[PDB]
């Protein structure tokens, strides 16, 4: 009589994050202590997002805004990110504190700020910028993550984990699981008796590449894993609803890079929101071999997932009749 | 050469069928694949005729070529027309193009990490010898642990359950050709 529930998509995605708002609506959310224990990881992001902007600019060649940060730059590529802690993406407090200062100079230097925007060049989450603006609040001794930095706080999922809640009398148990290459060798082992699976999109990672190679294309690769597993028989009989997430993120990209320029196969206009989402919907579609339910979410907006939802749950539970 | 903020995180992370046809455990993840996701038709014909190199063409026709077979086929129009070892070698050619579909699709989704069994596959491919007879143990000691796999949640395959048993029963046979059984 359980619903389960499959969050299945590419790295970086939004599964994490869809879970997270399924806790915040439909469970105990997150108290100063929950939230408390994600300050490590966002001063990991930090840290380590600044250490990638500063690699960056050097490789790629991009003059400092100030040549004296040329010193912090340095001070930053010292931090030893294989050390046991950082190694797990945590990094304490006080250490945080002793770096802030080269790194919030770091920040404000133009010649950082350009290798962001070239981000697409190497690899580097949208969040740390998000981090990165609120410096002054990270930068309090008493700091305590908002509800809206632990949505935004980014530690890669490794393994499946299950978490069971519950939206009247109806028992839901949600398998996350991880989405790399590596970790989809596990995706198998969690898939009998599923009701249905959620598939999360990053709709505005077309002009990016992979992690786990530098050259796919990340649309491409979500378009193919979306393949195998909405013609897997053993899903055949369970619904599957695609979350074209992070729309957030490409309501600010389709008007500075153009999909036309990744995917020859689109037509229209690419500097219009509503073409894009028309293009990856039809591609998705495209890949079924022969009831492709849809929803353009934004992971990180609690009301938009709480909506959003409130109909997928509709649609898991009037499918599964059949 | 650009470093990536989580490339730490993840640091410690099938060319032709006359290839894979002696492998259990490899072919096995094959015929998993191709049973979840297109025809198995093709694949298991193939599989057949080449265990066919008399009463086992009879079999083969049941489960084929004759146009009612749970099994069917695409036959040449000349061979569906009329040697023994012609035809079967004809059919067989006809099917190449399907079974080299099926194969690349499985190459491409096993680099993505989307084929069945790569764990296993690892930890085979992984040990090494020069004891070939011993390696070839650990190889269907695998095969039968996924083709025991295969039997128990396979009511996946096909809602036919004629087909889906029609399915099973034809990796059984090869299989325990190759010396797995469950
Ligand atoms: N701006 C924005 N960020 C998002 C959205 N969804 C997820 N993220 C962020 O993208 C990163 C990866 O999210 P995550 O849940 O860890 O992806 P997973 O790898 O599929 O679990 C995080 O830092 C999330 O905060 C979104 O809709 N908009
Ligand atoms: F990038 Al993942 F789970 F797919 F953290
Ligand atoms: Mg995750």
């Amino acid at each position: 009589r359980l619903v389960k529930i499959l969050l299945l998509g590419a790295g970086e995605s939004g599964k994490s994050t869809f879970l997270k708002q399924m806790r915040i609506i439909h469970g105990q959310d997150f108290d100063q202590r929950a939230r408390e224990e994600f300050r490590p990881t966002i001063y990991s992001n930090v840290i380590k997002g600044m250490r990638v902007l500063v690699d960056a600019r050097e490789k790629l060649h991009i003059p400092w805004g100030d040549n004296k940060n040329q010193l912090h730059g340095d001070k930053l590529m010292a931090f030893d990110t294989r050390a046991p802690m950082a190694a797990q993406g945590m990094v304490e407090t006080r250490v945080f504190l002793q770096y802030l200062p080269a790194i919030r100079a770091l920040w404000e230097d133009s010649g950082i700020q350009n290798a962001y925007d070239r981000r697409r060049e190497f690899q580097l989450g949208e969040s740390v910028k998000y981090f990165l603006d609120n410096l002054d609040k990270l930068g309090v001794p008493d700091y305590i993550p908002s509800q809206q930095d632990i949505l935004l706080a980014r530690r890669p999922t490794k393994g499946i984990h299950e978490y069971d809640f519950e939206i009247k009398n109806v028992p839901f148990k949600m398998v996350d699981v991880g989405g790399q290459r590596s970790e989809r060798k596990r995706w198998f082992e969690c898939f009998d008796s599923v009701t249905s699976i959620l598939f999360l999109v990053s709709s505005s990672e077309f002009d990016q590449v992979l992690m786990e190679d530098r050259q796919t294309n990340r649309l491409t690769e979500s378009l193919n894993i979306f393949e195998t597993i909405v013609n897997n028989r053993v899903f055949s009989n369970v619904s599957i609803i695609l979350f074209l997430n992070k729309t957030d993120l490409l309501e600010e990209k389709v008007q500075v890079v153009s999909i036309k320029d990744y995917f020859l196969e689109f037509e229209g206009d690419p500097h219009c929101l509503r073409d894009v989402q028309k293009f990856l919907v039809e591609c998705f579609r495209g890949k079924r071999r022969d009831p492709l339910y849809h929803h353009f979410t934004t992971a990180i907006n609690t009301e938009n997932i709480r909506l959003v939802f409130r109909d997928v749950k509709d649609t898991i539970l009037h499918d599964n009749l059949k | 050469s650009i470093i990536g903020a989580e490339d730490e995180d993840f640091e410690n992370e099938f060319q032709s069928l006359e290839q894979v046809k002696r492998r259990p455990a490899h072919l096995m993840a094959l015929l998993q694949h191709v049973a979840l996701q297109f025809e198995p038709g093709p694949l298991l014909c193939c599989l057949h005729a080449d265990m066919l190199g008399k009463k086992a063409f009879l079999d083969f026709y049941h489960s084929f070529l004759e146009k009612t077979a749970v099994l069917r086929v695409p036959v040449p129009p000349n061979v569906a027309f009329e040697v023994q070892r012609r035809f079967v070698q004809e059919v067989v050619q006809s099917q190449q193009v399907a079974v080299g579909r099926q194969l690349e699709d499985f190459r491409s989704k096993r680099l993505m990490g989307m084929t069945p069994w790569e764990q296993e596959l690892a930890q085979l491919e992984a040990w090494v010898g020069r004891d070939r007879a011993s390696y070839e143990a650990r190889e269907r000691h695998v095969a039968e642990r996924l083709l025991m796999h295969l039997e128990e949640m396979q009511h996946t395959i096909s809602t036919d359950e004629e087909k889906s048993a029609a399915v099973v029963n034809a990796i059984g046979l090869y299989m325990r050709h190759l010396g797995v059984r469950t």
